[PDB]
RNA sequence: CCGGUCCUAAGGCGGGGCCUAAUAGGCACCCGCCGAAAGGGAAACGGGUUAAUAUUCCCGUGCCGCGGGGGUAGGUUCUGCGGCAACGCAGGCCCCGUCCCCGACGCCUCGGGAUAGGGCGGGCGGGACUGCCGUCCCGCUUAACCGUCGAAGGCCGGGGAGUGCCGUAAUGGCGAGAACCGGCCGAAGGCGGGAAUAGCCGGGGGUUUCCCCGGUCCGCCCGACUCCUGGGGCCCGUGAAAAGG
RNA sequence: CGCAGGUCGCAGUGGCAAGGGGGACCUGACUGUUUAACAAAAACAUAGGUCCCCGCGAGCCCGUAAGGGUGUGUACGGGGGC
């Protein structure tokens, strides 16, 4: 598994990935990009994740939580 | 591979795992890292630690790279320049 | 002095090192600006430490803060433009620690 | 010792194992070949005259 | 059973042989060094006795040769005839100026050195007879020898002089250099055994032997063999 | 079928600490796989005693009581407790590293900072305080250490 | 500076046209700030902390990394919650 | 190759649970060959062969099959259970 | 992905040859091979499951070797770029050769850094006891793998020092280049990701092991015989080799 | 780690754990080794001393032989006695 900070990077794995799961906090957001070779997560402000997942689907690239 | 885990070869590494046991992982030594031809002294640039063979370091850019250290080239030019 | 404007050197360390090139400028004690053309030998034009460069005894003739192709001209003047592509090559297995303790 | 304390250790060596050729637990490990028919050093089947 | 000790050894059992596999090779001339090398390293080498130089020449070969008292790592040294008699330095011993300190003397020319290879031992050139192709040198223990002229020697003396004179203070001390060396550790005294097991094993009263001739023979051939006399008397008449 | 090795394994504790209650001795004979034995856990028929940690509470109150002095007299001790080259060390870090950076703040010039690098290594002071009252009574810095 | 290998990476594989380069040396950036910035607050080693928070506010404001400003928010956060225990400890 | 199925009680939950069947081989058949012929006699997809000598000398082999066919229902076609 | 399997050690066997009345007897020579389940050496960890296997089954998260597809950097006579330098950075593709290095190494001793483990105070939950006190006990965990950081040590640039000056646990260091300033390479391990969704603890409801709820915390200390690092000393003793990289 | 004070017992390294000491002679210098199953020693070994055979195609030893050990060695060395 890797972590990526810079949401512009992340979202190269994100928009390929089998499935993106969401864990929420109450401060940020970890969101998984689940692709065939490694699990990618990212931490976000509750705010960009909600766009960040709307892009997701938007994209048909499914979104689960977890 | 008990006595092969009596024998120091292997690094004894207690390690508490998530379901709350505590166990012995049994984990390879670090290999030497390249030296100098000449001097026998660790070449700069690629004296990481490795534990297993097959992976590609690379040398310094330099000519003679990861053969001889900085100190060696230079001597052995000026020598060359002259002669 | 030796290390002076038209003194052909041969640095000896960074990637650079066993390519020939010539001294242009001087910028202090410890420091001349040398530019064998890099077209030429491979050596592109920056200041560079007088402890990294090994002097040659052939020098030419050229002004303070020549240029490329004012350089380029006095090697063919001089004939030494194929010396000047040559690398020096160590000869590592004379090399004992005696030397470089 | 060279009584009972002594044979404790015959617990764990050998000097022959079974032979493929003749099947007998007579194959010497550490000479290789068979002290009972000689397949290891001997093509021929080793018997001799003085055994029955 | 019966053989005695000195007739074991020779089946070449290993508590009798020396454990050469300890050295990284033999200290020899190869056959055709000529020109200018260099003293890489010096280096000691299990169950000699003398410190060991390896030397590469120009053309990459490298070679053994027991270090020259003085000798030092990154040294140019000179094989061959041309090669000036300084110390290190490889001649033809018929090039050796007469008076001259040697070591490591072939015989033959290519036998790769025979005399004064310990320690600290050293052969002096005595004379040259060229007519014949042979050198007169004089070897450690005082034996007035001809070489040939065309075997090779190196100027100087051997390195690590000296050894001998400090004592083995303990048992353990000689326990250790034993184990690099081929000897058998320790001795059993001849009259400390039973008839069966040595000449002088037996009586009530242990004694030594008189001298064997030298016709005995093997299991006979201990103690003194042949002797041409023995004690100080020996001593005054060889002086 | 022993029906506290397989309880011992799905409690997580050792079969010394599995009790079975004797009201459950009718369906003892019935256990056959691990989950019938689940069942009799869920139902309080088997349950793990919680294991011993040894008590405290007479340590705890004895610490106390050595920290004020007590119970650590000549009657007390059987071997050597004070590691004297560990005593060494600390007493050289402790006065060198003060020397150092009297020196290293122009406090002390370096010939007097020498003689006392040497006196300290000589084991002329017992401790720090005995330094700096060397210090002051000599005058070897322009304003009093404290 | 701690992160200053990263900083020059940034400007010579920008200067060079390199953007994917760029944009993976700016990632290891925030990273060699955020990583070490963390473990020294784990570590409650609070000063060495501060000076990569600041030197972090820094090199967000030089690149425009919005990254870095959302980690550095929770890390001060965590470091005054920190400090608050400690004087009321004392 | 196959000489029987086994269909014992763990063998039974196997085909159960994780879609496997359990048969006897013989000893000399590798991997690939017990995938080969289980896959030609009976047309199924094979994901993996698991095998092992037991102590009587029989090679045994849990053949898992892959997710469209069921390892039940193939016992119960061929009348062993 | 755990061992064998591979490699060579001390040594051994076979063919050829030489010896032998002869062999199934001997072996200095040539060729080949064998020789370690404690040496060298590719790659897997945690949780769950069974009556009985568990790094092998199942779930999750990975790694190695070999091969292929796409993208990218790069290339397409000719060369990659930056830095005074130590050295840094995606550093084109295929074949062949040579060299170097790693593999690769003792004992004694002493400084430094960690981790396993242990403890103290507070908190939350649960347990023990009853004559008096209210104390005592348990849980509060975090794998491999990815990234980043890196102590000692070494090195680079500046500097240019003898009224010396800088030191150590100890030995001490310097025009054969000190102090001091800036930088480069660089452990165990830390931390984030893995990952709380697991496990544990407590409270409930089912049924046959499934579902729900709450907690999984704060601040300190000791600390190895485990792991890492460096300094010093000893030897008439010097502490393997090869595959592989 | 120390100081001052109070105090109990027959007994305070309270159990556990834990040298009796000194003088002299003979003898082997010492550590070490030994009769597995009646001998542990003053016996063997030992460092040190000394003598002998030997310049290497040697000396001494093994093998029927081919050949071998010492020797990947060389008198500050190999072997053999006391
Ligand atoms: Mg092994
Ligand atoms: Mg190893
Ligand atoms: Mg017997
Ligand atoms: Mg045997
Ligand atoms: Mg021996
Ligand atoms: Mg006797
Ligand atoms: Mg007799
Ligand atoms: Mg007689
Ligand atoms: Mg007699
Ligand atoms: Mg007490
Ligand atoms: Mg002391
Ligand atoms: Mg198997
Ligand atoms: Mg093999
Ligand atoms: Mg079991
Ligand atoms: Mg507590
Ligand atoms: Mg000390
Ligand atoms: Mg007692
Ligand atoms: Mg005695
Ligand atoms: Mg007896
Ligand atoms: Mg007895
Ligand atoms: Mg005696
Ligand atoms: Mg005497
Ligand atoms: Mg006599
Ligand atoms: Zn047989």
């Amino acid at each position: 598994p890797k972590e990526i900070f810079l949401v512009e990077l992340w979202k190269k794995y994100g928009e390929k990935a089998q499935v993106v799961r969401v864990k929420r906090y109450e401060d940020f957001v970890k969101l998984k990009a689940r692709l065939s070779g490694y699990l990618y997560t990212i931490r976000v402000p509750p705010d960009k994740a909600e766009q960040l997942i709307s892009e997701l689907k938007a994209k048909n690239v499914k979104v689960e939580e977890v | 591979p008990r006595p092969a885990y009596r024998s120091r070869s292997l690094r004894r590494v207690k390690v508490k795992t998530p379901g709350g046991r505590t166990v012995v992982h049994y984990e390879k030594r670090a290999k030497g890292v390249p030296k100098c031809a000449v001097t026998g002294q660790p070449l700069g640039g690629m004296n990481s630690k490795v534990y297993r063979f097959g992976i590609s370091t690379r040398a310094p850019s330099r000519p003679y790279g990861g053969v001889v250290s900085h100190k060696v080239l230079a001597r052995a030019i000026r020598y060359a320049v002259r002669r | 002095k030796v290390i002076d404007v038209g003194r052909v050197v041969v640095k000896v360390l960074g990637r650079e090192a066993g390519r020939k090139a010539v001294v242009v400028d001087i910028v202090d004690e410890n420091y001349v600006v040398i530019t064998g053309p890099k077209s030429l030998s491979g050596v592109r034009r920056r200041r560079v430490n007088i402890n990294h460069i090994e002097p040659t005894d052939k020098k030419i003739e050229i002004k303070k803060g020549a240029s490329d192709e004012e350089v380029l001209k006095a090697l063919e003047a001089a004939g030494l433009v194929e010396y000047m592509k040559e690398r020096v090559k160590p000869k590592l297995f004379e090399i004992t620690p005696a030397d470089v303790k | 010792m060279k009584g009972t304390p002594s044979m404790g250790k015959h617990n764990k060596g050998k000097t022959h194992i079974r032979c493929p050729r003749c099947g007998r637990h007579s194959y010497n490990v550490t000479k290789k070949y068979c002290a009972s028919c000689g397949w290891g050093r001997s093509k021929r089947w080793r018997r001799y005259n003085w055994a029955k | 059973g019966k053989r005695i000790l000195v007739q074991r050894r020779g089946r070449g059992g290993s508590q009798f042989r020396s454990p050469s596999w300890k050295r990284d090779g033999p200290v020899r001339y190869p056959p055709n060094i000529s020109g200018r090398g260099i003293v890489v390293e010096i280096l000691h080498e299990p169950g000699l006795n003398a410190p060991v130089a390896k030397i590469r020449m120009e053309n990459g070969v490298e070679f053994f040769n027991y270090a020259a008292e003085g000798l030092y790592v990154g040294q140019v040294i000179q094989v061959g005839p041309d090669a000036p008699p300084a110390v290190g330095n490889v001649l033809p011993l018929g090039k050796i100026p007469e008076g001259t300190m040697v070591f490591n003397v072939e015989k033959r020319f290519g036998d790769g050195g025979k005399f004064a290879r310990s320690g600290g031992t050293y052969a002096l050139v005595i004379g040259q007879r060229p007519e014949e192709n042979k050198t007169i040198v004089r070897l450690p223990s005082g034996r007035v020898i001809e070489v040939d002229a065309r075997g090779r020697a190196t100027i100087g003396i051997v390195a690590g002089g000296g050894r001998v004179e400090k004592p083995f203070v303990k048992a353990g001390k000689k326990y250790h250099r034993a184990r690099a060396k081929s000897w058998k550790y320790p001795t059993v005294r001849g009259k400390a055994m039973s008839p069966y097991a040595h000449p002088h094993g037996g009586g009530s009263h242990q004694k030594g032997g008189t001298p064997v001739p030298k016709t005995a023979p093997p299991g006979q051939k201990v103690g003194f063999i042949g002797s041409r006399c023995t004690g100080r008397g020996c001593v005054r008449a060889r002086a | 079928v022993d029906v506290k090795r397989l309880a011992a394994e799905i409690l997580g504790v050792g079969v010394s600490r599995v009790k079975i209650s004797p009201e459950a001795v009718g369906r003892l004979e019935e256990v056959v796989t691990k989950d019938d034995v689940r069942a009799l856990i869920d139902e309080g028929l088997i349950w793990a005693e919680p294991e011993k940690g040894n008590s405290r509470g007479r340590w705890r109150e004895l610490h106390e009581k050595k920290k004020k002095g007590r119970r650590r007299g000549q009657g007390s001790r059987k071997g050597r407790r004070l590691d004297e080259e560990e005593a060494w060390v600390n007493k050289m870090r402790v006065m060198r590293r003060f020397l150092n950076t009297l020196k290293r703040q122009g406090k002390l010039d370096p010939a007097t900072w020498r003689q006392l690098y040497r006196m300290v290594k000589g084991n002329y002071f017992r401790d720090l305080r005995h330094l700096k009252t060397y210090i002051n009574e000599h005058k070897l810095t322009k304003e009093p250490v404290k | 500076p701690l992160c200053s290998k990263w900083e020059s990476l940034i400007t010579w594989a920008e200067k060079g046209g390199n953007s994917y380069k760029a944009l993976e040396f700016r990632e290891k950036l925030v990273e060699c700030i955020v990583y070490t910035a963390t473990e020294k607050v784990k570590k409650k080693k609070l000063d060495e902390a501060e000076e990569l928070l600041k030197y972090g506010k820094e090199v967000a404001k030089k690149f425009n990394i919005e990254e870095l400003n959302f980690h550095i928010a929770l890390l001060e956060k965590e470091i005054s919650k920190i400090r608050q225990r400690r004087a009321q400890a004392q | 190759m196959i000489k029987r199925f086994v269909i014992t009680e763990k063998a039974l939950r196997l085909a159960e649970r994780e879609n496997k069947i359990t048969i006897i081989v013989e000893r000399t058949a590798t991997k690939k060959q017990i995938a080969d012929e289980v896959q030609r006699l009976y047309n199924v997809k094979v994901e993996k062969v698991n095998t092992l000598i037991t102590p009587r000398g029989e090679k045994k082999a849990y053949v898992k099959l892959a997710e469209g066919y069921s390892a039940m229902d193939l016992l119960t076609k061929l009348g062993v259970l």
